[PDB]
């Protein structure tokens, strides 16, 4: 069964340029992109038997196509990256149809560099439902990891997507509803992970009080 | 160049309704016979698996509900009684001309009763404001259909600009959305003014619901 293993993630500032790699195990190589939310973008395609090549006009001299044969490896490099370049990345093999996907490889491209978060509680206020969370702020880059409980406490969780801030970092936040009338027989603790910066935290959260 | 288009951008069904997916051509799709469109089946954070290709023929285990019909500038994807494995985003892709463009994308999502949200506002921690900025949070949990606005107010004028919302994606237990708001302040500008919050206007509410806080009564 047809299978392209793709490179893992990648974090590059802009004006420098980046290398994905597609393995292959099991006719043309495609390169398509999405950006975050976004429909897809197709970059070009590459025939390994003679090293043709052709590219969307928008990666004119950006792009480059390339595959090792001996490892059934394809490669797509792509020079000067932009703010507008992050997307995750995927080689297809096209059957002529795309009918083989690779798994993807984010790239970030950002001036921005390595920062853990500040973990903020949300308290609750007050009515029967509490709704309270952790406001895990100012990281860079994705991802983060959040639980509560150390994974007791899964239902009623809702951690939301990071928003990329006009800074330039990420912030995201992590809420839970519990029964009010468990507020002070039960204690709720966010865990934030985020790898790239070895940033682990554990934050206890709980109502405030001088009314 | 060659630009598809793809209607609706969201659909909402039930488990055994047919559905019908649009995706129309600036230009005509065929040559030599070969309709030169292709359907992909994409869900939130994998990635896309062809389900037809030639515009009617199923990709590999692809089951027969997968249906496509067209000819020319438009084309459609049929699917016959809606599995739940189905709710997904769809798109369309040209395959004549070479940029290989796809279409915008459309989003199957699940049907359900309308469900007000839940609607907190959270003020910002003592410990952010020390660092000397404001974070001003407001939650609606729960809820469905998924079109929703946001209004902060502050000291009853209402904000642009200074918010960013995220959703999550439908609960695949209950059906609904949630959705996170922040309202961010230096610590000087939110000292200034007493009243913070969060006015939500939903299908669910007869009226906009407020949630606020004062602040210095907190």
């Amino acid at each position: 069964e047809v299978q392209l293993v793709q490179s893992g993630a990648e974090v590059k500032k802009p004006g420098s340029s980046v290398k994905v790699s597609c393995k292959a195990s099991g006719s043309n190589i495609h390169w398509v992109r999405q950006a975050p939310g976004q429909s897809l973008e197709w970059i070009g395609y590459i025939y390994p038997y003679n090293g043709g090549t052709d590219y969307n006009q928008k990666f004119k001299n950006r792009a480059t196509l390339t595959v090792d044969n001996p490892t059934n490896t394809a490669y797509m490099e792509l020079s000067s990256l932009r703010s507008e370049d992050t997307a995750f990345y995927y080689c297809v093999n096209g059957n002529p149809w795309l009918a083989y996907w690779g798994q993807g490889t984010l790239v970030t491209v950002s001036s921005a560099s390595t920062k853990g978060p500040s973990v903020f509680p949300l308290a609750p206020s007050s009515g029967g439902t509490a709704a309270l969370g952790c406001l895990v702020k100012d990281y860079f880059p994705e991802p983060v990891t959040v639980s509560w409980n150390s994974g007791a406490l899964t239902s009623g969780v809702h951690t939301f997507p990071a928003v990329l801030q006009s800074s330039g970092l990420y912030s995201l936040s992590s809420v839970v509803t519990v029964p009010s009338s468990s507020l002070g027989t039960q204690t709720y603790i966010c865990n934030v992970n985020h790898k790239p910066s070895n940033t682990k935290v554990d934050k206890k959260v709980e109502p405030k009080s001088c009314d | 160049d060659i630009q598809l288009t793809q209607s609706p951008s969201t659909l909402s069904a039930s488990v055994g309704d047919r559905v019908t997916i649009t995706c129309r051509a600036s230009e005509s799709l065929d040559n030599y016979g070969i309709r030169f469109l292709t359907w992909f089946q994409q869900k939130p954070g994998k990635a896309p698996k062809l389900l037809m290709y030639a515009a009617s023929n199923q990709g590999s285990g692809v089951p027969s509900r997968f249906s496509g019909s067209g000819s020319g500038t438009e084309f459609t994807l049929t699917i016959s009684s809606l599995q739940p494995d189905d709710f997904a985003t769809y798109y369309c892709q040209q395959t004549k001309e070479v940029p290989w463009s796809f279409g915008q994308g459309t989003k199957v999502e699940v049907k359900r009763t309308v469900a007000a949200p839940s609607v907190f506002i959270f003020p910002p921690s003592d410990e952010q404001l020390k660092s000397g900025t404001a974070s001003v949070v407001c939650l609606l949990n729960n809820f469905y259909p998924r079109e929703a606005k946001v209004q902060w107010k502050v000291d009853n004028a209402l904000q642009s600009g200074n918010s960013q919302e995220s959703v999550t994606e439908q609960d695949s237990k209950d059906s609904t959305y949630s959705l996170s708001s922040t309202l961010t302040l230096s610590k000087a500008d939110y000292e200034k003014h007493k009243v913070y919050a969060c006015e939500v206007t939903h299908q669910g509410l007869s009226s906009p619901v407020t949630k606020s806080f004062n602040r210095g009564e907190c």
